RNA sequence: GCGGAGACGACGGCGGGGGCCCCGGGCAGAGUUCUCUUUUCUUCUUAACGGUCUAUCACCCUGGAAACAGUUUGUCUGGAGAUAGGGUUUAAUGGCCGGAAGAGCCCGACACUUCUGUCGGGUCCGGUGCGCUCUCGACGUCCCUUGAAAAUCCGCGGGAGGGAAUAAUUCUCACGCCAGGUCGUACUCAUAACCGCAGCAGGUCCCCAAGGUGAACAGCCUCUGGUUGAUAGAACAAUGUAGAUAAGGGAAGUCGGCAAAAUAGAUCCGUAACUUCGGGAAAAGGAUUGGCUCUAAGGGUUGGUAACAACCAACUUAGAACUGGUACGGACAGGGGGAAUCUGACUGUCUAAUUAAAACAUAGCAUU
RNA sequence: UGAAGCCAGAGGAAACUCUGGUGGAGGCUCGCAGCGGUUCUGACGUGCAAAUCGAUCGUCAAAUCUGAGCAUGGGGGCGAA
């Protein structure tokens, strides 16, 4: 979780309050990163992640 | 009545048909036209994201069985 | 039209069993369009899905039988199936009787009707099964008082 | 001595000539039982009409609005109005009679 | 959750920088008003009877701290 | 069971990723001899042996 | 250095608490309504965590007990200090408050294509127990049986070092600040998700466990919650498998009363030989059992020989009249009994898949 | 069903005896589950089953039933044999 939040902060400049992680049945790790209330997840997903 | 096996549905849960109610009142001998039962009887980023949610549940994104072949024939 | 998913979701939403879920048979296509719990809740609010009431289990016969047994009916030898001790234990009867007698003796000693030596010997008589009930103990105390008063008047 | 007041509001069916208020009042007079016996009202329960298809009850005993609603449903069953008329409490001690919901077919 | 029995201590609790939020709950069936302040560790509840003291406390509270009245239904 | 080790879960993940039919573009290759997945596994038929 | 916690068997009755079950009133809703039924049913809930007040043992002070007393269902305690009076303390799944009514639940009126709802009214007061389940406490019983360890946490004995003058502190107090990585988490757990070659009538470890009858987690019927899945339609021959009845006789049947029938619950009368005196024994043989209407006994609290009245509560037991009858443990459930012989002391154990026994073991005894 | 221990009453110089209670012992007993596997011209016999099904039966507070971890390995082990 520490590496995940560091990677998000250094690459995409994203601040997170907490991160929950699981490992999927196919063998890859999935991270739910909750963002700080000042930043908007919809705005970040539209601009940086391109998830619109 | 079938109260041994199951309870009766309450009368407030079933919409009473106007034809049947008018027929029953006509049996009881009242003027339904004088009371008018017809009047009483009833009868952007966020948008793109919502569309993406709807399409995501409706249609699978990939098809590993058939993405390697294109063309109908 | 298959409505198994809708019946399961409606049971979860209404907080009942699936056998208490009622789906409107004249609205099957509109119920089939409901794939989410929000849509099921909307149909519940519209009244297309309702929770059926519980089937009757009345206690009226049990209560009348209880009143009859209280006033004394159905207590005969043809009605009894367990032994007398299995029905009412002698140990329970004895414990109740001993507690009643000891409570009465404590009350009389506290009020001052009997003194401490008389209390002690009556306690041991009650433990030795002289008195079968409170009236018997009271009458024994009264006859002992009469004998003591006669002895005092003679002396 | 405490006094309780009850209103049975049959204004809409009484105006619609569905509900007979005088017959309902007679039914209440012959069916309200005091101490487990009918015809024992006296000065404890008074039943009257305040007009506009409404029946008013003064009680000095512990007479229940649930009992009044039960007797009203019994009268509707006797008059073949149980499947069509509903007794709904609207205030403290006020029960109105109204039609069930009707759909255009 | 902790109960404050007295309005002045409620006021310096609201004056403290840990005081995150503040709300007013009215119970008309019981005839009482609860003032609640949410801080870092605890939620403090002050219970008052129906008086002028509740409305006077409402302006006597710090103005930077947001004071909100509790609605009848807690919507999510 | 629900309680499982990381090694077990990793090998089950590999088995889940292997459990698929062959892609349909495989059969159109020149000189192709693969007609189906001959190592297909099912949870009721053959055990993984873990 | 010393000590405490972690940290400990089985079984029996008794008491406290929670939950469930039961009864009454009230609000709201529902169902029944030929007739009766102020009716029958449904919601009426309150978490972790805190504050405060309480909760048996145990211990302390005074005092000195035989005419021995206190006291348990169960006989223990007391000049090694009882009763009594006065106190200190461990123990909450107890009361009130905060959480918290704003939640959850029930009902209602409008609005409502969806989007959405919007606004009201409630969520109250008691009682009962040889009930069921869990938990806690004080007791008691049994052993040629005496029923884990460690991590970890705390207390004490000791007295080493140590002082502060624009602050010292070797304070387990309050508030304030920061942080909590890895891996598992779906679903089945079985008449279809496991093993038996299978979607196999087999086998495979646990937790929760409602109402009625009844002694009863027996059998039978019902609620919640689940199912309605096991190739189907028609006909009703023989012979089968399963379930039954049969006049008169009553073991004449058969190697052999095999199988079936008969007995059976409870209350009461009564019960032989033999015996290791514990048993035999439910020996044997008899009387009875429904319904209804009553009567009597068995408790608690309050009130001034009160040795009396009132009120409250629930289940047992005995007695009597009346009444239907072919039946009354009316289904269900549920010993046939007896006279002897051989044999092994008994309880127990084994030939998984043909032998459960006079075999094996056992305690007792004897020898090396 | 009712062993020790205990209480009361009646005797007995006492030791003891009798009567009525209390108490809750036992590799005790009827019996639900569980465990086992007695009997039946039983069912089944290319079965539902390479040992199953029905009724009946034994035992049921312990020499009872049972999970997991661990130990004993073929000239062996284990064996109420």
């Amino acid at each position: 979780k520490a590496q995940i939040k560091q990677a998000l902060k250094k690459l995409y400049d994203i601040d997170t309050v907490k991160i929950n992680t699981l490992i999927r049945p196919d063998g890859t790790k999935k991270a739910f990163a909750r963002l700080t209330p000042d930043v908007d997840a919809l705005d970040i997903a539209a601009t940086k992640l391109g998830l619109v | 009545k079938s109260l041994k096996n199951r309870a009766i549905i309450p009368r407030k849960a079933v919409k009473k048909p106007l034809s049947q109610l008018e027929d029953h009142l006509d049996q009881l001998g009242v003027d339904t036209e004088a009371i008018g039962l017809r009047a009483r009887a009833q009868t952007s980023a966020k948008e793109r994201l919502a569309r993406s949610r709807s399409r995501a549940r409706s249609v699978a994104a990939t098809n590993r069985l058939q993405d390697g072949v294109q063309g109908t024939t | 039209v298959n409505l198994r998913t809708q019946k399961r979701l409606a049971a979860s939403v209404l907080g009942c069993g699936e056998g208490k879920v009622w789906l409107d048979p004249n609205e099957v296509s509109e119920i089939s369009n409901a794939n989410s719990r929000q849509s099921i809740r909307k149909l519940v609010a519209d009244g297309l899905i309702i929770k059926k009431p519980v089937t009757m289990h009345s206690r009226s016969r049990a209560r009348e039988l209880n009143l009859a047994r209280r006033i004394g009916r159905h207590r005969g030898f043809g009605k009894r199936k367990g032994t007398a001790d299995a029905r009412m234990p002698q140990q329970v009867l004895w414990m109740r009787r001993q507690r009643v007698l000891r409570r009465l003796l404590v009350k009389y000693r506290a009020s001052g009707k009997i003194d401490k030596h008389l209390y002690h010997e009556l306690y041991h008589l009650a433990k030795g099964n002289t008195f079968k009930h409170k009236r018997a103990l009271v009458e024994h105390i009264h006859r002992a008082k009469a004998e003591k008063a006669r002895e005092r008047q003679i002396k | 001595k405490v006094t309780k007041k009850f209103i049975i509001n049959a204004s809409q069916p009484a105006s619609d000539k569905i509900f007979d208020v005088s017959a309902f009042e007679k039914f209440l007079n012959e069916r309200i039982k005091v101490d487990g016996r009918v015809g024992n009202l006296g000065d404890v329960i008074k039943i009257s009409q305040i007009g506009d298809g409404k029946v008013e009850i003064i009680a000095h005993n512990d007479l229940s609005g649930r009992y009044l609603k039960y007797l009203t449903k019994k009268f509707l069953k006797k008059m073949q109005l149980r499947d069509w008329l509903r007794v709904v409490a609207t205030s403290k001690g006020v029960y109105e009679l109204k039609f069930y919901n009707i759909v255009n077919d | 959750p902790q109960e404050v029995s007295d309005i002045k201590k409620f006021i310096e609790i609201c004056r403290r920088k840990d005081a995150s939020s503040a709300r007013i709950k009215k119970n008309p069936k019981t005839q009482q008003i609860k003032f609640k302040v949410r801080c870092q560790r605890f939620l403090y509840t002050l219970v008052l009877k129906d008086s002028d003291k509740a409305e006077k406390l409402k302006q006597s509270l710090p103005p930077n701290l947001q004071i909100k009245d509790v609605p009848k239904r807690n919507k999510r | 069971p629900s309680h499982k080790t990381f090694r077990i879960k990793q090998k089950l993940a590999k088995a889940q990723k292997q459990n698929r039919p062959i892609p349909q573009w495989i059969r159109l290759r020149t000189g192709n001899t693969i007609r189906y997945n001959a190592k297909r596994r099912h949870w009721r038929k053959t055990r993984l042996g873990l």
